[PDB]
């Protein structure tokens, strides 16, 4: 991400998306800089912990497999619950699973609205901060 | 190569009289590894390699010791004590080389206690290699010493088993031989117990 | 009776000849206090400095007028120009008193020196105010004590060093307000 | 062979007579505070006596609990 | 370490003086040394190229094999500086070709081409006054070819061609130790073994100096002295443990008792392999 | 060659990383342990306030402890004080006295034992 | 047999030879000419023979 | 650099690719194993630079046990060959595939 | 890594002064004020030198 | 030019410009070029060296400057 530039992308995605992925790669930014830093864990700060951990967070979030494309309302949607809470609980080797969880779980008529009026409207924002709380999370 | 050999073969000492050379080669931009420096490498016996790391050190000459070599280095032809002074020489400053790096990064006061006396010595001895020259005593004022073999050989064996430890590194900066440097060493160690009591000025109202 | 005069300015001399000039002297534990015992003052009438103090807290630099400590001969009280004691304590609760208002610090023991400058130092190991104490796990404790009984003398002697500190404790939540 | 108070009769120094009081005393606090008091607790070290100058056998501690109330 | 069997190549590479010749001059003396302790077809006679060196240091190389003794078994063939590119190109396969008497009739030879790199330079200079076009480093495409196809006659024959064997110890040397060079990486990827002499080594007191960890042989323990084979596979693994231990051994306040056990260990290894020059064992 | 100033690069820039997040780690461990040094100053008042401060005292055994770094990065602190102790163990001695030398940390009994090797118990 | 020169680095760890091919690198002032200079001074007025 | 450490056969892991090594084809056990391999000494070549200045005593039994997982995986990987008991006295080793598999 | 609060005064004062430079050295632009509505001011030369 | 250059290094190295604060030497030898007499800047124009009879008035002149600040 650190050297991968999209010179067009500033408002030419989609609106939803860009309601979280500039909180997304303002976060993963600042895990871009203390990621080499802090390969240790033994002593830290609570701030640079907290940095960390969003960080690897988000990056454990943002793979995937392949031969599977994911549509656009259903990866804003864990972008969603990644750069907001509902997935701090996870260690780093649940996140694949727990997005999953997510998808799965989620009542699937927020996709549609989601797809139709293209961005995240505050009574969907309500819906998707109360519908991400119902899930079933595999963070055991 | 062929230019070069044909020239540099007609140097040589014949059975009927003898011619010795000393060639100043000029390395392109600082580079050994240009071809006509590495060429003139394989034509000579003796070879004194200066470096420009070692003139910004003020170290003069500044041959690098573990670059220039000779084939009179060599126990058959000057004696088991002169190779042992110098192979000795050679690897206290190639030990002294291997560790600039980590004196670089962590600091001298990190090393081993054997790595800092080494390091001691080395810096010792890089300074004991310098030396005042004759013919540059035009544009420096300090004058020139001609040193005798048995002078450095001595000089430099007691270096390397410890007879100065003591001594100060720049007491051995510019000197002749192992008598000069405990000469520097008392005159620098007056000039630090050097005070005067009001500077026997008589300067004012002279008479006439 | 004083055949060596030493101290921090006598130190430097006999350093200073076998030291080398490069190494400053050292430091010594007793320039970094601002108060002694021998000289006179720093009392001023009825309320005196108490510096209450444990290895991991300082728990009072204040000034007090009395405070009421727990000897192993008994509680006693230190008013304002009281005589110089070096005063073992043993486990109980340590009052002071600035006024009408009252903080009672129960301590693990730990000596209390009254100076003839008239400050008061007092200095324990553990000490626990009143109420963050539970007032159920001192009896359980204190029967595992009493109920114990060793067969050598330094287990004797630590089981002695509980009872006479959970007999003190169980007299210090019962009665008080 | 001893005399004084009953630790030193005992053959216990006044520190650890005084540390096994504050450790009794740190046992029975509140669960906001003991908690905290368990931290000042552990004892985490190793001594080995040098009675050459390069050699020496080893005594470690890991206490959690406090000082060794037994004698050592 | 790098055992040499009696029909491979093994390459002697390395910077400007740091001890190939020498290496080479051992490799002689020591056949002379044997060939008054074995029969008759067990004899190595040695040739020794000279390839763009000068007159003084074949002439000092020709006294010494003479004190030794070592002449009567050795070939000196020498086309030096002031000879013409042709003959400094020629010379090494005028060299091969004279040890192919005693290859192709049932003795042994130990051929050695001194600078090949200097063979290279020659024929270099030979192809682009013949205006053929240059490739890299100026040098022609068939610069690979040159020493293959003289590298590729060292070769023990078989019990039908007489059994009589040919060893080639070519020289290449680097500039600043890169081995990755045009010429050095293809005389690497053409002979089986590398003895591989850094400069760092050198001044470290450790003469022959020869990089244990890059120098290998493709024969293997196959060509080994048995007895040496039973020491020097521990002598192997333990050079190998104080290699790796190494880059720790700058903080010797830091003891362990077990690295600090193959480190002392590595160390005597590293003393013993130690050798004065002109004596061989 | 030319890769491997390329890997050089890579090392010291790797290094210029660690030595930082090293730095702040220290930097957060002194935040961390000045609240405890700070309140752990005052007990030790009343005991030079009451017994004063006698260095240069005639004793016949004494007990000397240089208080040393585990870790040895720390850049000229543990051989500091192995310079005061042996400018302190040079002064006390005048007389006979009998001298016992401990070092707390692993860089004490990595330095006393190199000038002192028979009094360091 | 070797060629005494009075400098210390040159006679101790690379000395010349009386009758051999002596080289001094090295690039743009680092001082060739200054030694060659005190090879002059030091070898040829204590050698007997002509000099070119 | 593999074979410098004394690892035959020196194969890079972390350079080897293959077009088989989709988990359509291997399998999801297979898959997950050599991703999980590959993982691990990627986590030692990232932690490698720590532990080649200071020594495994900073990293708190978190990744001081994948540091000895991936040394005991990076030892696992070589194996004798049957054509390399000429050059080392050690019998050659044919490993079947269910096998590796269950090992590693 | 030490604090806001660990340094001096004239720091201090030197922090709020560049931090209020900062400021100072932005500008709204007159061509910015049709997607941004604030219109934007052509400073003089004198006028900015006085007011620094 | 030349005569007050080298009586700005002999202010300097003789340690008459001791105890100047050094952001404010770039005005004291500016102070010790205009304040003293131009008649040494002649003599050791003329004469090309730093005769006994000038080292002499030269420190004498040295000292009646007005270097700022003190
Ligand atoms: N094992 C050794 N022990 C001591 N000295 C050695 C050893 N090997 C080489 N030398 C010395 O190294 C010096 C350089 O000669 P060497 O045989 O190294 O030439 P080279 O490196 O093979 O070729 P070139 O001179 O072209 O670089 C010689 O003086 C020789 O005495
Ligand atoms: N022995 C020496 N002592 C002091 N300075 C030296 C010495 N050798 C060289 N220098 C410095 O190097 C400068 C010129 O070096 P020079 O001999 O001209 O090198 P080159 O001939 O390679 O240009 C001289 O002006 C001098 O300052
Ligand atoms: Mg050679
Ligand atoms: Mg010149």
């Amino acid at each position: 991400v650190g050297l991968s530039v999209s010179r067009v992308g500033s408002a030419a995605q989609f609106p939803g998306m860009k309601q979280v992925a500039g909180t997304l790669k303002l976060e993963l930014a600042q895990y871009r800089e203390v990621a080499a830093f802090a390969q240790f864990g033994s002593d830290l700060d609570a701030a640079t912990q907290y940095v960390l951990e969003r960080g690897a967070r988000l990056t454990e979030m943002l793979k995937q497999k392949q031969f599977a494309p994911i549509p656009i309302e259903r990866q804003t949607v864990a972008v969603y619950a990644a750069t907001k809470g509902f997935l701090d609980k996870v260690r780093v080797q649940d996140i694949v699973a727990a997005e999953e969880a997510v998808i799965s779980q989620v009542n699937p008529a927020v996709f549609k609205i989601l797809k139709a009026n293209g961005k995240i409207t505050p009574a969907l924002d309500a819906h998707l901060k109360a519908e991400l709380r119902k899930v079933k999370l595999p963070g055991a | 190569a062929t230019d070069l050999g044909g020239l540099q073969e007609r140097i040589t000492t014949t059975t009927k009289g003898s011619i010795t050379s000393v060639q100043a080669v000029y390395v392109p931009a600082d580079d050994l590894t240009d071809p006509a420096p590495a060429t003139t490498f394989a034509h000579l016996d003796a070879t004194t390699v200066l470096s420009r790391s070692i003139a910004e050190l003020g170290i003069y000459p500044a041959v690098d010791p573990l670059d220039s070599t000779s084939r009179m280095l060599n126990p058959n032809v000057i004696g088991a004590e002169h190779y042992n002074v110098a192979r000795g020489v050679q690897k206290v400053l190639q030990d002294y080389k291997n560790l600039q790096d980590i004196i670089a990064i962590l600091g001298m006061d990190e090393l081993s206690e054997e790595d800092k006396l080494t390091v001691a010595r080395a810096r010792k001895i890089q300074r004991f290699l310098s030396q005042p020259f004759q013919v540059a005593e035009v544009f420096t004022g300090t004058p020139g010493k001609y040193v005798d073999l048995a002078d450095t050989i001595s000089g430099f064996q007691g270096v390397l088993t410890g007879k100065y430890d003591d001594l100060p590194e720049m007491a051995f900066y510019m000197v002749g031989d192992i008598k000069e440097v405990k000469e520097k060493a008392d005159k620098m160690a007056k000039d630090i117990a050097s005070r005067k009591e009001a500077d026997n000025k008589k300067v004012s109202e002279e008479l006439k | 009776e004083a055949a060596a005069p030493a101290g921090p300015k006598e130190f430097t001399e006999v350093w200073n000849k076998k030291a080398p000039s490069t190494l400053i002297v050292p430091e010594f534990p007793s320039n970094y206090t601002a108060v002694k015992a021998v000289g006179e003052g720093q009392v001023h009438g009825d309320a005196f400095p108490v510096n209450f103090y444990t290895p991991h807290s300082i728990l009072s630099q204040a000034q007090k007028d009395t405070v009421v400590l727990p000897g192993v001969d008994g509680y006693f009280g230190v008013k304002a120009s009281h005589v110089p004691t070096i005063a073992q304590l043993k486990p109980g609760v340590v009052e002071l008193h600035s006024g009408a208002e009252s903080e009672k610090f129960f301590v693990s023991g730990g000596f209390a020196f009254v100076h003839p400058n008239g400050v008061t130092d007092i200095c324990v190991l553990e000490a626990a105010t009143l109420d963050q104490v539970d007032p159920a796990a001192v009896k359980s404790a204190l029967a595992a004590a009493s109920a114990a009984q060793p067969t050598d003398e330094f287990e004797q002697a630590a089981n002695r060093a509980a009872i006479e500190l959970y007999s003190a404790l169980e007299s210090a939540v019962e009665a008080k307000a | 062979a001893p005399s004084g108070p009953f630790y030193r009769v005992a053959g216990m120094s006044y520190l650890r007579y005084s540390n096994i009081c504050a450790d009794l005393l740190r046992n029975v606090l509140k669960e906001p505070f003991k908690a905290k008091a368990q931290a000042r607790q552990a004892i985490h070290f190793r001594q080995a006596p040098y009675v050459d100058g390069k050699a020496g056998a080893s005594k470690v501690y890991e206490l959690e609990n406090g000082i060794p109330k037994t004698a050592n | 370490l790098v055992p040499i069997g009696r029909g491979q190549r093994e390459l002697i590479i390395g910077d400007r003086q740091t001890g190939k010749t020498a290496v080479a001059i051992d490799a002689i003396i020591h056949q002379k040394n044997c060939n008054e302790q074995v029969p008759k077809a067990q004899r190595v006679y040695c040739v020794y190229v000279a390839v763009g060196q000068k007159r003084s240091t074949v002439a000092q190389l020709v006294k010494l094999f003479t004190q030794t003794g070592a002449m009567r078994y050795t070939i000196m063939v020498s086309a030096t500086a002031s000879d013409a590119a042709p003959l400094q190109f020629l010379a090494p396969y005028s060299g091969c070709a004279m040890a192919e008497y005693f290859r192709d009739t049932g003795k042994h030879g130990l051929i050695i081409y001194d600078d090949l790199s200097k063979q290279s330079v020659a024929y270099r200079q030979m192809s682009l006054l013949l205006r053929r076009p240059p490739g890299r480093e100026a040098f022609p495409g068939d610069v690979f070819y040159l020493h293959s196809r003289l590298l590729e006659r060292a070769a023990k024959l078989s019990k039908e061609l007489g059994g009589g064997s040919l060893t080639a110890f070519p020289v290449i040397e680097t500039q600043a130790g890169d081995v990755s060079a045009y010429i050095a990486t293809n005389v690497i990827s053409i002979t089986d073994g590398q003895i591989f002499l850094e400069t760092e080594l050198f001044y470290k007191g450790i003469r022959p100096a020869l990089n244990v960890g890059l120098s290998v042989s493709r024969v293997g323990s196959a060509a080994q002295f048995p007895g040496m084979k039973q020491v020097a596979g521990t002598l192997k693994l333990e050079l190998a443990q104080y290699r790796e231990v190494a880059a720790f051994a700058q903080f010797g306040s830091d003891l362990d008792a077990a690295t600090q056990y193959v480190l002392e260990r590595g160390a005597r290894l590293t003393e013993m392999l130690k050798q004065k020059q002109f004596a061989p064992i | 060659s030319n890769q491997a100033v390329k890997q050089r690069i890579r090392a010291i820039k790797n290094i210029g990383k660690i030595t930082k997040a090293m730095k702040m780690v220290a930097a957060s461990k002194m935040k961390n342990a000045q609240i405890a040094v700070e309140q752990s100053r005052g007990l030790v008042d009343p005991f030079v306030r009451l017994f004063g401060d006698f260095p240069a005292v005639n004793s016949n055994k004494s007990v000397v402890v240089a208080v040393t770094s585990d870790k040895g990065l720390c850049g000229g602190l543990n051989s500091n004080i192995t310079k005061y102790t042996r400018a302190t163990l040079a002064t006390t001695e005048s007389e006979g006295k009998d001298v016992v030398v401990v070092s707390i940390g692993d860089k004490g009994r990595s330095q006393l034992t190199r000038i002192e090797s028979q009094r360091y118990q | 047999e070797i060629l005494v020169t009075g400098i210390k680095v040159v006679d101790l760890l690379a000395p010349y030879q009386r009758g051999g091919k002596i080289g001094l690198f090295g690039g743009a002032g680092v001082g060739k000419t200054v030694l060659i200079m005190e090879l002059i001074n030091n070898v040829a007025k204590a050698h007997g023979g002509f000099s070119v």
